[PDB]
């Protein structure tokens, strides 16, 4: 209910960084295949971690 | 009964039919044709309903 929407930026994105330190349960990104999310150049992703 | 492929590795040449369909692998977590993670099947059905 109080999930934070935070802007993180001024750095370089990544996608394979989630395959080493996070033991997965689900990994889904809809609207774009997760594969390119390393090269994708986001504009101030409104990070929602909860 | 009417189906349509939903997954493939490479695109098609114009007027190309390919039938060989094992359990597609959506990147890492190797599918080994054993339906692991990121394993969706290219075979997809429609919603042909009155």
């Amino acid at each position: 209910y109080a999930w934070n929407r935070k802007r993180i930026s001024n750095c370089v994105a990544d996608y394979s960084v989630l395959y080493n330190s996070a033991s997965f349960s689900t990994f889904k990104c809809y609207g774009v295949s997760p594969t390119k999310l390393n090269d994708l150049c986001f504009t101030n992703v409104y990070a929602d971690s909860f | 009964n009417y189906l349509y492929r939903l997954f493939r590795k490479s695109n098609l040449k114009p007027f190309e039919r390919d039938i060989s369909t094992e359990i597609y692998q959506a990147g890492s977590t190797p599918c080994n044709g054993v339906e692991g993670f990121n394993c969706y099947f290219p075979l997809q059905s429609y919603g042909f309903q009155p």
